[PDB]
């Protein structure tokens, strides 16, 4: 919230249309339309079917952040017992498969712990958060000015 | 304290700490926690009764 | 013997139990010591199998609940018909269907919400509707608000009849378990009577009412000038003008001279050039043939007269060397468990809903529905969602059967037992195939995104680069295009113009044109496969491991819906079939969202559009799907960012409601994550602090406040997640399509 | 002691049985007498037929063995089920009915392990047992 | 009838099925190098690597970054060699970590046996990749996948 | 400028979360009630319920009314 | 050195890019610094910071890096 506020206010001032913030900041559709949707254009056009520019890296990292964020959703919504009962079947399959039972694990493959899963999901969520916004802020500022 | 008396709990770990219950029985055999207190408020585990010692209960007025 | 036996006055109608919530349950009838009691009341309201051990009681409750549901549905239909009769622009739409937007809802002018009464057309301003009721009525031959009023009256009368029947068959004449356990008789009657006579009556209605009225409407006659259906019924000469074979009568029918009816019973195929829908003269023949088929099918089972089959004999006779006893015990399982039947019926109903969505878009069945793009999109996505939910419910009730009504004694070395005895092979192989599909379907999109970002556009998986052509789908499309005259000799046109052919245009707008499949279509189809397979993995894994597993050998004792089995064994969270349904519902949402997005973009980019005087069609998006749908950036920019403009710029318009619902659905979706990412201990401790605050003021509820159970927290999170996501897509789709059509 | 010649409950096979870890680390066994040939549910998955007389069954986990025992005790009325643990060396040990009587009822001879002489509220704090060998008890 | 307990053991985590215990399956598995009798771990590795480094050159040759270049085949061989080295390293670390130095007489489940297996696999893989490179460079039908006959 | 501001604000939030986490860790591990007999720290623990309940009330206050004004404007 | 002349016109480059995955289009797209090789443009403000401090030549920055290596040691 803090950085959204800072960035939108300063972007509007830099382009000289501070009235846009003054008028659209009062409802959430204003933020969704005149700040996110409006300023994501150069970033999402970093690469396109018709070419690419230097912002392509930031577009790729934007999508990267979305991906890792949604991946963290996995660890945060899905909990251990399901994965443990699935890894059991996987271990059975490996032990029972010819030409791959010649190889065996030295550490029993188990599911992640409860606290471990919370931490991994939190880390994925945080990395997505930070990388998505870093891309957005740098690419939109560089494409607008 | 005697049977059918209101007693406030003084056990810190108790769901009814500093809360009032009714003494249902006091066993004089010599067990660790003789008094038995009933409560109207159920605990998280769903039990409305417990066994307390004489030093963990104070009669109310 | 298939016979009727009922108990008279089993339950006395009285309000005594209306004032005793939880009466149905022994643990709940005591009273609410905590707030968990309130939630349990609703979670266990309709779990009749946990109220009593009496199959007769459960079956009677289910019968009456079905009657109540039918009354509710009839009330719904009567309301829709009444709104069409009183609060709609149906007559104006009949006059000019291609210019006035259908509308049957009006809002009151209270807080400025009157803006939602947009200029739909026909001198009428209301809320544009996307349910297709106007086209249903036009196909039915309705041309007045009087007929719609009579339809609403019939719906209300049927709702009353259904509610009375439910009360009567619970409290006055409740059938017995021997009455309920008549699978042969029930299937005979459903197939023959319900379905066969329903489609026979509908064929008669189409032959006597819909066909001539729609013939005149397509001829351009005014709805006021068209005669009335009883005029058509009693004036065989008037009908013999439009369809000259009614002068012949029913002698051709009874002499098997059926070709005499080719004028109104034909196999034309294609789409009506004027309306853009299917030929009602084809639908009449379709329903007549279905009536014959169903009435014949309903004579297969033995009831009272020796002739017929016994499903027990059939099932027990169907066994082989890989299956041991085969289908033995399944007849008993299915006539003793309502949950097994519910699972089968829900799976079939959901699959049917999905099939219906696909067909009803490619073969627009109603007059003027194909060029009503909002109606088409809305119906497709709606029925897709219903299908997904029904499939997930089928998984849930399969798990419930496995936990509750599964008995190993009665299932020994049959198919069910053998499945449970090699569940590990099934789940391991499905795991591998899910991983393989995920890789070779999504890593392809990732490869394309990275190559387009690196400037190696010649290394992508695109039609202009490395190609992944769905040659099999294109081959099937070619077959269906060339079938008319060759493999369906007596059909004039293809079943759907989506396979190929000429564009069908109504009102200078595409109704249905060929849909071309390329690399992007190959990719999206394999992603559909991936998502369906993963959902199946979750649901089937839960169902198969409902009773026991290497982790929890005694899980049926814990039940179908339990939170966990503790932090031991490493952690046993979400190890129940209920939690499998929960995760599989998340994944069904994923699958259906991708499916409906694929439909929306593909249809707006390669089917829908306006046709110029040059015969060339310009589409809503204009071919952006072929070269943009191959990259996640393409989907994010050319579909979501590009098409969200209509909904985010809807303030001040009649779609401002769609904008507001867009934002509110976002709110609910985010609000779900509080329940999904969190646990019960934190909220119970926060409630402890709040209760201290309340006690400091010498008051607190007698019903002690408790945080939601673990299962209930998961359920609330999932419900809010699904509502928010589906509502966001709802607002987005409706705003976009009502703005650009 | 355990007799390795007791027949087995004529199971048809499953993929939920024991694996290489049973041959390498530990393999549990359960023996019980049945008055007739009933159908019971394997803790691993599937149905099996117990024989009239003694029945021996091999599992990978003590929890599986005890779940089967609980099923026999509650569903059926068999309570002579004994549980053993077998190592690759052939060191079959005896576990359930440890003293010949189920743990749910007191028996003379047992010694209390893990019993504490106060309530949980009297536990010490980690600050008090920090950098020391004291126990929070 | 066709599906039965594994090795007549009803309680082992396996089932005897046509795919798992048929005559064709047993013959094929028992005649593969990983199971054939008499082969040294080195010869097993030789055969397996020969077989694997052959198929590796094609995917790299026909879909690699330099596939539309005149150095596509050499690039492919080179990338196969790199992957073979990586997999040989994997085999070596797996051998040193999993198998302790006790001597079980080269049974492929020993330190010495696995060392011989990985050495043979490396040699055979590099040799097979080179053989495939030679054949592709010299035969047009393989460079065009048959599109020379068109 | 935008990159620097976002950078330092995110670092600030991480550091604040860590400060509170390590305060909790101190309470779990290093707190000696007998040593902190009725000083400011023991008093914080004494009226933790008041602190938490009033913090919850102010959170609900702010949330309810800020979100309500935003929705009204929307 | 060419940024300290027209700091309001020249974009400050952080470091060169050497990625064997870049195509010619990407190499060209990232040669925006007038340096004749693909580069990243710094967003950390170290250029402005050092210019204010008193750094003018690349030798000053190199000596600073040498000193900081010595201090790490
Ligand atoms: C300088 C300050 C400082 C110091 C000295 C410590 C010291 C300590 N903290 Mg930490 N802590 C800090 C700041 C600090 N903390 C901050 C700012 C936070 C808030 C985020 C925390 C939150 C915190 C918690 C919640 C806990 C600790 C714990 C601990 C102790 C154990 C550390 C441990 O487990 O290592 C962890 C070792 C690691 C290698 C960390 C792995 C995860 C990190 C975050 C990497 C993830 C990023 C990923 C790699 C990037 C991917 C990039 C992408 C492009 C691919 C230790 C005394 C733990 C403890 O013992 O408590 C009793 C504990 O439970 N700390
Ligand atoms: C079962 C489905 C259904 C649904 C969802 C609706 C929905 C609606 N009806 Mg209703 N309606 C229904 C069935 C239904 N109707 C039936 C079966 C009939 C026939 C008797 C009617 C007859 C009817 C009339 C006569 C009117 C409505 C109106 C309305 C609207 C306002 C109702 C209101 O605010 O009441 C709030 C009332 C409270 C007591 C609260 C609303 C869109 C009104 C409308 O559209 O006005 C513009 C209106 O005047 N309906
Ligand atoms: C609660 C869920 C729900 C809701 C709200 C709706 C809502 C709607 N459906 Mg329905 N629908 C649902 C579930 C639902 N459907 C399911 C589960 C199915 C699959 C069986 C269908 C199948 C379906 C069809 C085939 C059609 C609709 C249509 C409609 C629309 C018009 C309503 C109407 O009166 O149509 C009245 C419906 C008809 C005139 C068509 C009836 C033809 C079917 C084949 C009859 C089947 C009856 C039979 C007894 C069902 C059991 C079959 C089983 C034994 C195999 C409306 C948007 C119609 C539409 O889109 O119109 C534009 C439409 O044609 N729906
Ligand atoms: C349940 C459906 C139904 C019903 C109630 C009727 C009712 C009627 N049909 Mg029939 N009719 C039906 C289905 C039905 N038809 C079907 C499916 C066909 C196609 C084979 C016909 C074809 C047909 C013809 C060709 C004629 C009738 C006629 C009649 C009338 C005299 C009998 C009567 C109104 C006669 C009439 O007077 O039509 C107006 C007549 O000539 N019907
Ligand atoms: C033919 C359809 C059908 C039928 C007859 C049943 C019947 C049953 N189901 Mg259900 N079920 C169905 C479909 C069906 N199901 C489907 C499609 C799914 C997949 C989602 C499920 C998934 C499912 C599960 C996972 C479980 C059941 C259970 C049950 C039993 C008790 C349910 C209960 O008490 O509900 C009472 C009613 C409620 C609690 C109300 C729930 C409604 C929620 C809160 C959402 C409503 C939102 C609504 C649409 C409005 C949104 C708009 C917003 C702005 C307000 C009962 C036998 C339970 C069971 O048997 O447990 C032992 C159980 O655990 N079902
Ligand atoms: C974007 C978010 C996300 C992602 C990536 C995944 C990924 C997965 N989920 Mg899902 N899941 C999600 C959200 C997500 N989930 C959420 C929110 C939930 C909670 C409802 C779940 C709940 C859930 C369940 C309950 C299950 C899954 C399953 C799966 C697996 C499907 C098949 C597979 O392995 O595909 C593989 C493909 C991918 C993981 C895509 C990314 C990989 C790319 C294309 C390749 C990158 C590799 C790269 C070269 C590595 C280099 C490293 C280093 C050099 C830098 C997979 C691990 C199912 C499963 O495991 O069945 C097999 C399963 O049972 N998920
Ligand atoms: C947008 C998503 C969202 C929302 C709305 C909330 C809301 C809340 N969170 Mg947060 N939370 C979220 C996401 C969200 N959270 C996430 C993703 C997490 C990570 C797991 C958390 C984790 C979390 C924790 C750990 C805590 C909170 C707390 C709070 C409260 C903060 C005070 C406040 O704003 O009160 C104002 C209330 C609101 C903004 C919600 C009101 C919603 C509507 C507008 C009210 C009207 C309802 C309407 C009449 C219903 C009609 C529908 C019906 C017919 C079905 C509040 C209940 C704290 C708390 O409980 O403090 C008291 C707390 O301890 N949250
Ligand atoms: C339908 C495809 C059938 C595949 C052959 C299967 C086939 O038709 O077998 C049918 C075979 C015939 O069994 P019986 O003759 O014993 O049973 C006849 C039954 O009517 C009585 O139960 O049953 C089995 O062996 C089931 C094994 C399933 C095999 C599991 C592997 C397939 C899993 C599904 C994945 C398929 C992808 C295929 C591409
Ligand atoms: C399962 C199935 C279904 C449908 C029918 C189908 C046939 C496709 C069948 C599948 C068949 C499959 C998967 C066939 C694949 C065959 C493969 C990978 C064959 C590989 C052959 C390898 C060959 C020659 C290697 C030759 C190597 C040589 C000389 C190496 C020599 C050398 C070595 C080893 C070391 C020193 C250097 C030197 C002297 C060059
Ligand atoms: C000087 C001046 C100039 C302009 C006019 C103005 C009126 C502003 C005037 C006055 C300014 C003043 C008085 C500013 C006030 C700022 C203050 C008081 C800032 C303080 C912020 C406090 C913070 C973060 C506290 C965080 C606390 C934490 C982690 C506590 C963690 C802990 C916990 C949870 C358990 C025990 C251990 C420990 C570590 C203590
Ligand atoms: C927020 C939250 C709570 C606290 C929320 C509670 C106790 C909900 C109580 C809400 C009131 C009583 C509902 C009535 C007010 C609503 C505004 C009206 C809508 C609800 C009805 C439609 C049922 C939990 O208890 C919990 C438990 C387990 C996992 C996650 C969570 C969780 O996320």
């Amino acid at each position: 919230w803090v950085t959204f506020y800072w960035h939108w206010k300063h972007v509007t001032i830099w382009q000289g249309n501070a009235g846009q913030f003054n008028e659209s900041s009062t409802y959430i559709m204003g933020w969704l339309r005149d700040y996110l949707w409006l300023n994501s254009s150069p970033l999402i056009n970093g690469y396109n079917p018709f070419g690419m520019n230097s912002l392509a890296v930031w577009a790729w990292m934007f999508l990267f952040g979305h991906l890792i964020w949604a991946t963290g959703f996995m660890f945060l919504i899905s909990w251990r017992g399901y994965w443990q009962e699935l890894i059991e079947t996987l271990a059975w399959a490996h032990e029972r498969t010819p030409l791959a039972n010649l190889v065996r694990w030295k550490d029993k493959p188990v599911a992640l712990s409860i606290v471990q899963a919370r931490l991994v999901g939190l880390i994925h969520f945080t990395v997505g958060y930070v990388f998505t916004y870093a891309a957005f802020v740098i690419a939109s500022t560089t494409g607008k000015f | 304290v005697k049977r059918g008396s209101q007693v406030r709990i003084l056990r810190k770990e108790s769901y009814w700490y500093q809360d009032v219950g009714t003494v249902a029985t006091i066993d004089t055999s010599g067990i660790r926690y003789p008094v038995v207190v009933r409560f109207e408020k159920v605990s998280y585990s769903g039990v409305n009764t417990n066994n307390f010692s004489l030093d963990e209960v104070v009669e109310v007025v | 013997k298939v016979s009727i036996t009922v108990d008279k006055d089993p339950v006395a109608t009285s309000f005594e139990k209306w004032a005793q919530p939880g009466h149905f349950s022994r643990t709940l009838a005591k009273g609410p010591k905590t707030t968990t009691w309130i939630w349990n009341l609703h979670a266990d309201a309709h779990d009749f199998d946990s109220h009593t051990s009496s199959l007769e009681d459960i079956s009677r409750k289910i019968f009456s609940a079905h009657f109540g549901q039918l009354s509710i549905i009839f009330l719904w239909l009567s309301g829709m018909y009444f709104h069409g009769a009183r609060f709609s622009n149906y007559s104006a739409w009949l006059s000019n269907p291609t210019a006035v937007k259908p509308s049957a809802q009006v809002v009151w002018p209270i807080v400025g919400q009157e803006v939602l009464n947009g200029d739909v057309g026909g001198g009428f301003q209301g809320v544009q509707i996307t349910s297709g009721f106007f086209q249903i009525w036009r196909a039915s031959g309705i041309t007045s608000e009087v007929e719609l009023y009579w339809c609403a009256l019939a719906g209300l009368l049927m709702s009353g009849l259904m509610i009375f029947a439910g009360w009567f068959h619970y409290h006055k004449a409740a059938p017995k378990l021997e009455w309920f356990q008549n699978a042969e008789s029930m299937l005979n009657h459903h197939l023959s009577g319900l379905l066969g006579l329903g489609c026979l009556s509908w064929a008669g209605h189409q032959i006597h009412v819909s066909l001539p009225i729609n013939k005149l409407l397509d001829a351009g006659v005014a709805p006021q000038e068209i005669p009335l259906p009883h005029e058509f019924l009693v004036n065989r000469d008037l009908m013999a003008q439009l369809y000259p074979s009614f002068s012949k009568g029913l002698v051709p029918f009874f002499t098997l001279n059926w070709s005499e009816y080719s004028d109104f019973l034909t196999f034309k195929g294609g789409l009506n050039p004027v309306t853009g829908g299917l030929w009602l003269s084809d639908t009449a023949h379709h329903h007549l043939a279905l009536a014959v088929l169903f009435i014949v099918a309903g004579h297969m089972y033995r009831t009272n007269w020796g002739i017929g089959h016994s499903m027990k004999e059939i099932l027990e006779a169907h066994k082989g060397p890989f299956t041991g006893e085969g289908h033995k015990g399944l007849y008993e399982v299915l006539i003793t468990s309502w949950h097994a039947q519910l699972s089968i019926n829900l799976a079939m109903l959901g699959s049917l809903s999905i099939i219906i969505a696909h067909h009803m878009y490619a073969m627009p069945p109603y007059p003027y529905i194909a060029t009503d793009y909002p109606t088409q999109l809305s119906l497709f996505t709606h029925h897709m969602w219903i299908g997904g939910f029904c499939v997930c419910g089928a998984a849930a009730h399969a798990g419930i059967f496995m936990v509750r009504d599964y008995n190993p004694a009665q299932n020994y070395n049959n198919l069910l037992d053998r499945v449970i005895r090699h569940r590990d092979a099934i789940i391991s192989h499905l795991n591998w195939i899910c991983i393989f599909l995920g890789f070779h379907s999504f890593g392809l999109y990732i490869h394309n995104d990275t190559m387009r970002a690196l400037g190696r556009t010649q290394d992508m998986f695109s039609d202009t680069a490395i190609q992944l052509k769905p040659v099999f789908a294109q081959w099937v499309q070619n077959i269906h295009t060339v079938a008319p005259g060759n493999t369906t000799p007596n059909a004039l046109a293809t079943a759907s113009y989506a396979f190929g052919g000429n564009v069908v245009s109504v009102g200078n707008k595409v109704a249905m044109m060929p849909i071309s499949l390329g690399t992007a279509d190959f990719m999206v189809h394999h992603i559909h496969a991936f998502t369906i397979h993963v959902t199946v993995l979750i649901l089937l894994k839960g169902v198969l491991f409902s009773r026991n597993s290497r982790l929890i050998p005694d899980k049926a004792n814990l039940g179908f819906r339990f939170p966990c089995d503790g932090p031991g064994r490493g952690g046993t969270c979400q190890s129940s079939a209920w939690d499998s349904v929960f995760l599989g519902l998340f994944w069904m949402y994923n699958c259906i969202s991708v499916v409906i997005f694929h439909f929306s973009w593909k249809m707006q980019s390669d089917v829908w559009g306006t046709v110029q005087a040059d015969n060339t069609v310009t589409h809503i998006t204009g071919g952006n799907f072929a070269q943009s749908a191959i990259t996640i950036n393409g989907w994010l920019r050319d579909f979501l960012w590009a098409q969200a403009s209509q909904v985010i710029q809807s303030y001040g318009s009649s779609l401002s409601a769609y904008g507001l619902i867009f934002l509110g659905a976002h709110f609910i979706w985010a609000f779900s994550l509080m329940f999904l990412f969190s646990g019960r201990g934190y909220w119970q401790e926060l409630i402890e602090s709040v209760v201290w605050a309340h006690n400091k003021l010498n008051f607190a509820p007698a019903i002690q406040p408790r945080a939601l159970s673990i299962t209930q927290g998961r359920a609330v999170g999932l419900a809010h997640y699904l509502l928010g996501g589906i509502g966001t897509t709802w607002a987005f789709f409706l705003a976009r399509i009502i703005s650009v059509g | 002691t355990l007799n390795l010649q007791i027949p087995s409950p004529t199971f048809e096979g499953s993929t939920g049985g024991w694996l290489r870890a049973a041959e390498v680390e530990e393999k549990y066994a359960i023996t019980w007498t049945s008055g007739k040939e009933q159908v019971f549910e394997m803790p691993t998955g599937g149905a099996a037929i117990m024989r009239k007389g003694e029945n021996l069954l091999y599992l990978a986990r003590k929890e599986q063995c005890l779940a089967l025992g609980t099923q026999l005790k509650t569903g059926f009325k068999i309570t002579d089920y004994k549980i053993y643990r077998i190592f690759p060396s052939g060191e079959v040990q005896y576990l359930h009915p440890k003293d010949g009587v189920f743990p749910e009822k007191v028996n003379a001879g047992r010694i209390g392990v893990g019993n504490v002489s106060h309530s949980i509220g009297k536990n010490l704090n980690p600050s008090q047992i920090k950098f020391t060998n004291k126990s929070f008890n | 009838q066709f599906v039965k307990p594994y090795n007549d053991d009803p309680f082992v985590g396996n089932l005897a099925t046509p795919v798992s215990t048929s005559s064709f399956t047993r013959s094929f598995l028992s005649n593969l190098p990983a199971y054939r009798s008499g082969l040294s771990p080195l010869l097993r590795g030789l055969e397996i690597g020969m077989t694997h480094g052959y198929f590796l050159v094609g995917p790299f040759y026909k879909l690699g970054p330099l596939r539309n270049s005149d150095v596509a085949l050499i690039s492919g061989l080179f990338s196969s060699i790199g992957l073979i080295i990586i997999l040989a390293a994997c085999l070596a670390i797996y051998g040193v970590v999993s198998f302790n130095e006790d001597d079980n007489t080269d049974s492929l489940q020993t330190s010495r046996g696995w060392k011989q297996f990985t050495s043979g696999w490396l040699v055979g893989s590099i040799g097979g990749a080179s053989f495939a490179y030679i054949l592709i460079s010299n035969i047009v039908f393989l460079q065009t996948s048959g599109l020379n006959l068109i | 400028q935008a990159a620097l501001y976002t950078h330092h604000q995110y670092i600030a939030g991480f550091l604040m979360v860590g400060a509170f986490a390590h305060g909790a860790i101190f309470f779990v591990r290093d707190y000696d009630p007998e040593q902190n007999k009725n000083n400011v720290l023991a008093r914080m623990l004494e009226h933790k319920e008041a602190i938490i309940s009033h913090l919850s009330w102010v959170s609900l206050f702010l949330g309810f009314h800020t979100l309500g004004l935003y929705i009204h404007n929307d | 050195e060419q940024w300290v002349l027209n700091p309001l016109k020249v974009k400050p480059v952080a470091h060169a890019i050497w990625d064997p995955h870049f195509g010619q289009p990407a190499v060209k797209a990232f040669t925006k610094g007038g340096v004749f090789y693909p580069v990243n443009i710094a967003t950390s403000g170290v250029y402005h910071w050092w210019y204010t401090i008193g750094m003018r030549t690349n030798n000053d920055l190199y000596a600073g890096s040498l000193f900081l290596l010595f201090l790490s040691g």
